[PDB]
C-alpha cells in the first residue's frame, strides 16, 4: 500500500472534492484498497459522493472492482439509493449483472430497499430480472415478500 | 481589649496556650491529601455485554437504563458511551454540594428496578454503580521477571492473595485490579464439534448440568418421626473445581459405547475473563492495583501502611514476582509539606533578623517569634473545625498569608518601640498609648480584609471549590492574627520590652548599628524631604498614577490565564493511536518501539514504561494504547532538560516520525477535571430522531465551518470515534425453517463461538470464578471461518453456517454517544490565542445555529459551569469593593477619606503583572490569590498612614501637609521592615526549581513583584492620595 | 437455599465482605455462614 493511497481512501469517503483533486494530480493510487477490499470508488459510491465518483472514473479507477465478499461499487450505489451515481457507474461500463459471493445482484439490493428509479435504470441497462441469489430468490420475490406493490408491478 | 490584657498577661498567655494546644491537636489529626475534592459529584453505571457491538449495547442496555433515570434529585446532566468492546458507561453528574452517597443510592435504586428489562446476559454480568473519581493515591504494579507467569497468571495471583488485604488496609478507600481473576476458558474447535454432531449449544447445556450446586435436604429433618436418632444435611452435586474435571464433562455417548468428553472438542485452561488489554512493564507481563484514598484519610500514613502490607506478603510470592511503584503521589506531597514548613520557618527567622537589625534588642525579637506560631497553630484548629485537610491549596494559602501575619506582629511591636523612643514612656504605658493609636485601625483592617477574601468563597462549581480553600484559610489566619494582635502581643510588649530613653535612636552606638542608625535617620529625612517636594507638585503624580493604571489594564488584558501550573510529578503519559481497524498486534509493535525509545534514548531519566495495549481515553479497541512513563527521582534529573516538559517535547518529536500511528507524550494536569483554561466542551445533539449518519454529517458540517475561523477557534475536533467496516451477516429465516434449524441454535452457536459466552461459575481454590466458552482463536478470524461452524437440524443433520446465511461489508459506529438521553457527539476545542473562551463559545453557538433542521447543541463539563457560574466575579468584587468602602467610612467617620486608601490597589497589581509577564507566567489561581494578599497588605499600610495623619489633624490641630509628613515619617520603618522580611521570605519560592516549583513559582513571582511596587510606590503615593482627596472634599 | 456453610461462604460471604471496604466510620465487621445456606454480615460503626 501507499501513503497517498490511504489519504485518497479517506478523502473519497469524506467527500473532500478538492483534496481528491490534488491527490489525482499527484498520482495517488486510484486502485488503493483497505482490508475489506474497498477502493476509493467503493467508498465514494457508498457514502454518495457523486463528483468524486466521476473524478475517480476519469482517473482510471476500476469501475468493476470487487471487495473481499465480491461486492462492486454498483452494488453499493444501488443499495443505498444513489441514483445519479448508479447512472454514472453504468455509463462507465459497470457490470449491471455482477453477483457478489451470495449471488446477490445490484437489482436485488435496489428492490430490497424499494429504490424504484434505480430499479428502472438497472433494467434499462440490461439487468437480468430472472437472476437468483444463493437462496433462489429474484428481485420480484423480494418485492412481494416486502409487500412492495409498485415495485412488483414494474418487475411484473 | 488590649488594655484589658496589658494588665492580665497571664490571661493572655492562657488564651495563647489554649490556641496552641488546639492547633497542635489539629495538626496531629488533620487529613493530608494532594488536593481536596473539587469536581462535582458524579456517578457512573457500567455494564458489559460479551460479544456485543455498539448498537446492540446502546439499544438493549443504554437506552433502557437512561429511560429509567427519573425521579433522582439534583442531577445536572447525564452522558453515555456504548461501544463495540461490548461495554456501556453512563455518567450522571450532580450539583456541587449534593451528598454523593445519596446521589449514588438513588441511581442504584432506579437501576435496580430497570434490571428486569435488560438482556439476560447483561443481568448475568451485573451492572456496576460507582462514585466517579479520577485521582489515585498510587498504582502498585506486579510483574514476573523470570518468564514463568503471564499477565493472566499475575492478575489471578494478585486477586487471590493481595487485593483483599490491600482493600482492608487503613486509609484505603477503593482498589481496582488491572486485569481479572482467572476464568475457566473452554476454547471450542468446530471441526471436532462437527465430527461428533455437536454444537456450542450442547457444550453449554453439559456445563450447566455438570458444573452446578444442587439442593438436597436433610436426614431426620423436621418434622421427624419421633424416635429419630440422627439429623444430618445431605450434600449432593457441588461445583467443579479444576480444568481436569471440566475436560471430563460428558458430552455424548456414541453407539459403539465410546464417550465424547469436553476435552475432545475443546482446549481447557485457566485464563483471563477478557483479552482486550495487554499490559507490560519494561517489556514484562504485568498486573497491578489502582488504589484510592478513603474519605478523611491521611495520604502519607495510608501509603506507608500499604507498603507495610506489601512487605509481609513478599515472603509468599512465587519466584520472579516483584512489586513496583510506577505511580505514588505521596513522595510529592511529602516534599510540598517540607517546602511549606521550610518557608514558614525561614519567614520567622527573617522576621527575627529584620527585627534585630532595626530594633537591636532580643526581647523585641522574641515577640513575633511567639505570636506568629500561635496564629499558625490556631489556623490549623479552625481548618479542622471547618472540616478541611492539609493539602496543596490550604498549605499555599498559609504562605500567601505570611506577609499579613508577620505584619501584625511587626506593626504592634514597632509602634511601641517608636513611642518609647519619642516620649520616654515606660513599656507598659507606652504599650497602652501605642495600642490606643492602632487598635481601631486593626479592627477596621480585619473587616476590610474579610471583605476582600470572603467573596472568593462564593464562586460556583469547581473553580469556586478551589478559591474557597484559599479564602477560608487566609480569612481564618487573618482573623486569628488580629485577635492575637489585640490580646497577646500587647501583653508581651508591656511585660517584655525594656524602657527607651526619650530621644534615643541609637545614633551614638558603635560599630555597625550606630552606623545603620545614623544612616537610617538620615534616609528618613531624605524620604520626608522628598515627599514634601512631591506634595508641592501633586498634578504630575496624578498623571503618573493614571499611566500606572493604564499599564495595569494593558498588562492584565494580555496575560494569558490558566488554572494550575503543570509539575514534574515524576511521571507522564504517551498516547498511541493507530488507524481504525488496526489489530492488537500492530498496536503492540508501536508500543514496543515506544518503550524501546524511553529505555534507550532516555535511559538516564526513565525508570520504567508501563505499556497498556488496548486502552484509550476517548475510546477503546485494538488500535489504541498508552505508555505510562515513570522517571527517576528529581534528585537524579538535574537540569531543565531532564525534567518532564523537556523529555516530553523530545519524545513527541522523535515519534512524529512513526509511520501509520499518532504517538505523543504529555505532562499530567494538576487536576484532570479542570480541562484547559481555554478549552471548551460542546455536545452536538440529535433532537428529532435524525439518526447516526445525519448527526455525523451535521458534525462534519460544523467542524468544517469551525476550521475557517482559526482567528477564534483552534483544534476543534470530535472526542469520539469514526465509523468503521463491519461484517453484516443475514440469517435466512426461510432456509432455516426449511432445514429444521432453530434460530436460537444458530444465534448462540454464532455468538458463543465468535463472541464468547459466560456460562456459569466454578470454584477455584475456594474462590468463585467464571466459566467462558468461545472458539479457539484460529476458527474465528476471517469470513471464510464462518462456514466451518455447523448447527444440528431437528432431523440430526449438521448444517454449515453458509447454507442459511449471507454476508456483506458495511460501515457502523464502534462507539455511540448520548447526552441527556439523546444521540450526541462531543466536540472539543479551544479559544485561539488572545481570545476568551466566552468568545470562542459564542462563535460555536453562531455556527451551531446554521446546522440542519433537528440538530441542537449543549455545553457540558467545564463549559457548562462557564455558561453558568462564570457570571459571578465582577458581581462579587463589586460587593467586596462596596463593603471595603463602607468599613473604611466607618473607621474614618468619613465618606471621602476611604478613597485615599482604595487608590492603593493598582500599586501592587502593576508589579505582580510585570513580574508574571516577564517570567512568562500566567494569570492562574495562585497569581490571583497572591494579588489579593498583596492588595490586602498595601491597603493595611495605607490605612495606618491615613489613620495617623487624620488623627494628627483631628487631635493635635495639625495642618494637612504637616500631619501627612509626620504620619509618613512614622510609618516608614514598619512598612520597610515588613516588606524586607516578606520579600526575602518569598524569594526561595521564586527561584525554586524541582518538585512543586510550578506552584511555588506561581505564588512567589506575583507576590514578590507586587510587594516591590506596592512598597516603593505606596510610600510616595498614599500621601498624595490623602492630600488630593482631602483637598477635593 | 440448600448450600452448606463452606459453599455459602465461598460463593456469598467472601464476595460481599471483599466489597465492604472503604465505608466511613466502620469499626469492625463480623459474619457467619451456616448449613441452611444463610449468611449474616454485620458492620458496626463508630459511636455518633
Ligand atoms: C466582612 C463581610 C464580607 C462580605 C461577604 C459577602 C459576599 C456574599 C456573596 C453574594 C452571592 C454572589 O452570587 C450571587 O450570584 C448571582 C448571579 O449569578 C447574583 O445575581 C446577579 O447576577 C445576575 C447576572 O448578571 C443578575 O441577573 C442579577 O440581577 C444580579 O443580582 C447575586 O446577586 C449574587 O449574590
Ligand atoms: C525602598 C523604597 C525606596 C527606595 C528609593 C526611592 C527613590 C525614588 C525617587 C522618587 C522620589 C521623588 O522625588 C521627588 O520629586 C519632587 C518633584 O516631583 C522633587 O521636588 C522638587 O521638584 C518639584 C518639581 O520639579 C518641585 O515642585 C518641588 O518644590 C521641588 O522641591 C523632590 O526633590 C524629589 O525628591
Ligand atoms: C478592595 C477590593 C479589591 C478587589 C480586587 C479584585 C481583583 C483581584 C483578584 C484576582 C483575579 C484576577 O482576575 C479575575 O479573576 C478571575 C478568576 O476566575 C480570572 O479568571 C477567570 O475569571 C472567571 C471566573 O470563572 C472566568 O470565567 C474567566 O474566564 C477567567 O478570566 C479573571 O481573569 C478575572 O475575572
Ligand atoms: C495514572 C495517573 C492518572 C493519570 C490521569 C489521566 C489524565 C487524563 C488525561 C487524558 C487526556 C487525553 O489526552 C490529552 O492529554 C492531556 C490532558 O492531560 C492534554 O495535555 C494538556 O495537559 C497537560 C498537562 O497539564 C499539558 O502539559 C499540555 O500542554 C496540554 O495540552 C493533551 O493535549 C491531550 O491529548
Ligand atoms: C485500564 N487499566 C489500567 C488496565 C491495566 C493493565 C491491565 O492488564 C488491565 C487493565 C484494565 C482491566 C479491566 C478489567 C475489567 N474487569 C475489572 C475485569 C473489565 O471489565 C474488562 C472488560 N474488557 O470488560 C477488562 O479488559 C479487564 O478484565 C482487564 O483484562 C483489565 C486489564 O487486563
Ligand atoms: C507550652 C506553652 C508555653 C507556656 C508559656 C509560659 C510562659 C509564661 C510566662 C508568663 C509570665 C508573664 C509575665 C508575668
Ligand atoms: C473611636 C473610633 C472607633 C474606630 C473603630 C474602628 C473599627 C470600625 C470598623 C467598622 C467596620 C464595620
Ligand atoms: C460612594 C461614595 C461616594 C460619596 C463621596 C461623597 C463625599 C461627600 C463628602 C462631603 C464633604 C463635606
Ligand atoms: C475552645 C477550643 C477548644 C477546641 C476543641 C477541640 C475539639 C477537638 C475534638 C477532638
Ligand atoms: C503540616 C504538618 C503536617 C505534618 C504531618 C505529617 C504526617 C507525617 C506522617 C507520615
Ligand atoms: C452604598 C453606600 C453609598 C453611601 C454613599 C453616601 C454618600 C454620602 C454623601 C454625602
Ligand atoms: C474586655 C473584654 C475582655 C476580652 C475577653 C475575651
Ligand atoms: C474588638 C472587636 C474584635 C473584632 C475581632 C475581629
Amino acid at each position: 500500500g501507499s501513503d497517498l493511497g490511504k489519504k485518497l481512501l479517506e478523502a473519497a469517503r469524506a467527500g473532500r472534492d478538492d483534496e481528491v483533486r490534488i491527490l489525482m494530480a499527484n498520482g495517488a493510487d486510484v486502485n488503493a484498497a483497505d482490508v475489506v477490499g474497498w477502493t476509493p470508488l467503493h467508498l465514494a459510491a457508498y457514502w454518495g459522493h457523486l463528483e468524486i465518483v466521476e473524478v475517480l472514473l476519469k482517473n482510471g479507477a476500476d469501475v468493476n472492482a470487487y471487495d473481499t465478499l465480491g461486492s462492486t461499487p454498483l452494488h453499493l450505489a444501488a443499495h443505498f439509493g444513489h441514483l445519479e451515481i448508479v447512472e454514472v457507474l453504468l455509463k462507465n461500463g459497470a457490470d449491471v449483472n455482477a453477483k457478489d459471493d451470495n449471488g446477490i445482484t445490484p437489482l436485488h439490493l435496489a428492490a430490497n430497499r424499494g429504490h424504484l428509479e434505480i430499479v428502472e435504470v438497472l433494467l434499462k441497462y440490461g439487468a437480468d430480472v430472472n437472476a437468483q441469489d444463493k437462496f433462489g430468490k429474484t428481485a420480484f420475490d423480494i418485492s412481494i415478500n416486502n409487500g412492495n406493490e409498485d415495485l412488483a408491478e414494474i418487475l411484473q | 481589649m488590649p488594655n484589658f490584657f496589658i494588665d492580665r498577661p497571664i490571661f493572655a498567655w492562657v488564651i495563647a496556650i489554649i490556641i496552641m494546644l488546639a492547633g497542635g491537636l489539629a495538626i496531629l489529626k488533620l487529613p493530608v491529601a494532594q488536593y481536596p475534592t473539587i469536581a462535582p459529584p458524579a456517578v457512573t453505571i457500567s455494564a458489559s455485554y460479551p460479544g456485543a457491538d455498539a448498537k446492540t449495547v446502546q439499544d438493549t442496555v443504554t437506552q433502557v437504563i437512561e429511560q429509567n433515570m427519573n425521579g433522582i434529585d439534583n442531577l445536572m446532566y447525564m452522558s453515555s458511551n456504548s461501544d463495540s468492546t461490548g461495554t456501556v458507561q453512563i455518567t450522571l453528574t450532580f450539583e456541587s454540594g449534593t451528598d454523593a452517597d445519596i446521589a449514588q443510592v438513588q441511581v442504584q435504586n432506579k437501576l435496580q428496578l430497570a434490571m428486569p428489562l435488560l438482556p439476560q446476559e447483561v443481568q448475568q454480568q451485573g451492572v456496576s454503580v460507582e462514585k466517579s473519581s479520577s485521582s489515585f493515591l498510587m498504582v502498585v504494579g506486579v510483574i514476573n521477571t523470570d518468564g514463568t507467569m503471564t499477565q493472566e497468571d499475575i492478575s489471578d495471583y494478585v486477586a487471590a492473595n493481595m487485593k483483599d488485604a490491600i482493600s482492608r488496609t487503613s486509609g484505603v478507600g477503593d482498589v481496582q485490579l488491572f486485569g481479572s481473576q482467572y476464568a475457566m476458558r473452554i476454547w471450542m474447535n468446530p471441526n471436532e464439534l462437527n465430527k461428533f454432531q455437536l454444537t456450542p449449544v450442547d457444550v453449554i447445556t453439559a456445563i450447566k448440568a455438570q458444573n452446578a450446586q444442587v439442593a438436597a435436604g436433610q436426614l431426620g429433618g423436621t418434622p421427624p418421626v419421633k424416635g429419630q436418632q440422627l439429623n444430618a444435611s445431605i450434600i449432593a452435586q457441588t461445583r467443579l473445581t479444576s480444568t481436569e474435571e471440566f475436560g471430563k464433562i460428558l458430552l455424548k455417548v456414541n453407539q459403539d459405547g465410546s464417550r465424547v468428553l469436553l476435552r475432545d472438542v475443546a482446549k481447557i485452561e485457566l485464563g483471563g475473563e477478557n483479552y482486550d488489554i495487554i499490559a507490560e512493564f519494561n517489556g514484562q507481563p504485568a498486573s497491578g492495583l489502582g488504589i484510592k484514598l478513603a474519605t478523611g484519610a491521611n495520604a502519607l500514613d495510608t501509603a506507608a501502611a500499604i507498603r507495610a502490607e506489601l512487605a509481609k506478603m513478599e515472603p509468599f510470592f512465587p519466584s520472579g514476582l516483584k512489586i513496583v511503584y510506577p505511580y505514588d503521589t505521596t513522595p510529592f506531597v511529602k516534599i510540598s509539606i517540607h517546602e511549606v514548613v521550610k518557608t514558614l520557618v525561614e519567614a520567622i527567622i527573617l522576621v527575627f533578623l529584620v527585627m534585630y537589625l532595626f530594633l537591636q534588642n532580643f526581647r523585641a525579637t522574641l515577640i513575633p517569634t511567639i505570636a506568629v506560631p500561635v496564629v499558625l497553630l490556631g489556623t490549623f484548629a479552625v481548618l479542622a473545625a471547618f472540616g478541611f485537610s492539609i493539602n496543596t491549596l490550604t498549605m499555599f494559602g498559609m504562605v500567601l498569608a505570611i506577609g499579613l501575619l508577620v505584619d501584625d506582629a511587626i506593626v504592634v511591636v514597632e509602634n511601641v518601640e517608636r513611642v518609647m523612643a519619642e516620649e520616654g514612656l515606660p513599656p507598659k504605658e507606652a504599650t497602652r498609648k501605642s495600642m490606643g493609636q492602632i487598635q481601631g485601625a486593626l479592627v477596621g483592617i480585619a473587616m476590610v480584609l474579610s471583605a476582600v477574601f470572603v467573596p472568593m468563597a462564593f464562586f460556583g462549581g469547581s473553580t469556586g471549590a478551589i478559591y474557597r480553600q484559599f479564602s477560608i484559610t487566609i480569612v481564618s489566619a487573618m482573623a486569628l492574627s488580629v485577635l492575637v494582635a489585640l490580646i497577646l502581643t500587647p501583653a508581651l510588649c508591656a511585660t517584655m520590652l525594656k524602657p527607651i530613653a526619650k530621644g534615643d535612636h541609637g545614633e551614638g552606638k558603635k560599630g555597625f548599628f550606630g552606623w545603620f542608625n545614623r544612616m537610617f535617620e538620615k534616609s528618613t529625612h531624605h524620604y520626608t524631604d522628598s515627599v514634601g517636594g512631591i506634595l508641592r507638585s501633586t498634578g504630575r503624580y496624578l498623571v503618573l498614577y493614571l499611566i500606572i493604571v493604564v499599564g495595569m489594564a494593558y498588562l492584565f488584558v494580555r496575560l494569558p490565564s490558566s488554572f494550575l501550573p503543570d509539575e514534574d510529578q515524576g511521571v507522564f503519559m504517551t498516547m498511541v493511536q493507530l488507524p481504525a481497524g488496526a489489530t492488537q498486534e500492530r498496536t503492540q509493535k508501536v508500543l514496543n518501539e515506544v518503550t524501546h525509545y524511553y529505555l534507550t534514548k532516555e535511559k538516564n531519566n526513565v525508570e520504567s514504561v508501563f505499556a497498556v495495549n488496548g486502552f484509550g481515553f476517548a475510546g477503546r479497541g485494538q488500535n489504541t494504547g498508552i505508555a505510562f512513563v515513570s522517571l527517576k527521582d528529581w534528585a537524579d534529573r538535574p537540569g531543565e532538560e531532564n525534567k518532564v516538559e523537556a523529555i516530553t517535547m523530545r519524545a513527541t518529536r522523535a515519534f512524529s516520525q512513526i509511520k501509520d500511528a499518532m504517538v505523543f507524550a504529555f505532562n499530567l494536569p494538576a487536576i484532570v477535571e479542570l480541562g484547559t483554561a481555554t478549552g471548551f466542551d460542546f455536545e452536538l445533539i440529535d433532537q428529532a430522531g435524525l439518526g447516526h449518519e445525519k448527526l455525523t454529517q451535521a458534525r462534519n458540517q460544523l467542524l468544517a465551518e469551525a476550521a475557517k475561523h482559526p482567528d477564534m477557534l483552534t483544534s476543534v475536533r470530535p472526542n469520539g470515534l469514526e465509523d468503521t467496516p463491519q461484517f453484516k451477516i443475514d440469517i435466512d429465516q426461510e432456509k432455516a425453517q426449511a432445514l429444521g434449524v432453530s434460530i436460537n441454535d444458530i444465534n448462540t452457536t454464532l455468538g458463543a463461538a465468535w463472541g464468547g459466552s459466560y456460562v456459569n461459575d466454578f470454584i477455584d481454590r475456594g474462590r468463585v470464578k467464571k466459566v467462558y466458552v468461545m472458539s479457539e482463536a484460529k476458527y474465528r478470524m476471517l469470513p471464510d471461518d464462518i462456514g466451518d461452524w455447523y448447527v444440528r437440524a431437528a432431523d440430526g443433520q449438521m448444517v454449515p453456517f453458509s447454507a442459511f446465511s449471507s454476508s456483506r461489508w458495511e460501515y457502523g459506529s464502534p462507539r455511540l454517544e448520548r447526552y441527556n438521553g439523546l444521540p450526541s457527539m462531543e466536540i472539543l476545542g479551544q479559544a485561539a490565542p488572545g481570545k476568551s473562551t466566552g468568545e470562542a463559545m459564542e462563535l460555536m453557538e453562531q455556527l451551531a445555529s446554521k446546522l440542519p433542521t433537528g440538530v441542537g447543541y449543549d455545553w457540558t463539563g467545564m463549559s457548562y459551569q462557564e455558561r453558568l457560574s462564570g457570571n459571578q466575579a465582577p458581581s462579587l468584587y463589586a460587593i467586596s469593593l462596596i463593603v471595603v468602602f463602607l468599613c473604611l467610612a466607618a473607621l474614618y467617620e468619613s465618606w471621602s477619606i476611604p478613597f485615599s486608601v482604595m487608590l492603593v490597589v493598582p500599586l501592587g497589581v502593576i508589579g505582580a503583572l510585570l513580574a508574571a509577564t516577564f517570567r512568562g507566567l500566567t494569570n492562574d489561581v495562585y497569581f490571583q490569590v497572591g494579588l489579593l494578599t498583596t492588595i490586602g497588605l498595601s491597603a493595611k499600610n495605607a490605612i495606618l498612614i491615613v489613620e495617623f495623619a487624620k488623627d494628627l489633624m483631628d487631635k493635635e490641630g495639625k495642618g494637612l501637609i504637616e500631619a501627612t509628613l509626620d504620619a509618613v515619617r512614622m510609618r516608614l520603618r514598619p512598612i520597610l521592615m515588613t516588606s524586607l522580611a516578606f520579600i526575602l521570605g518569598v524569594m526561595p519560592l521564586v527561584i525554586s526549581t524541582g518538585a512543586g516549583s510550578g506552584a511555588q513559582n506561581a505564588v512567589g513571582t506575583g507576590v514578590m513583584g507586587g510587594m516591590v511596587t506596592a512598597t516603593v510606590l505606596a510610600i510616595f503615593f498614599v500621601p498624595v492620595f490623602f492630600v488630593v482627596v482631602r483637598r477635593r472634599f
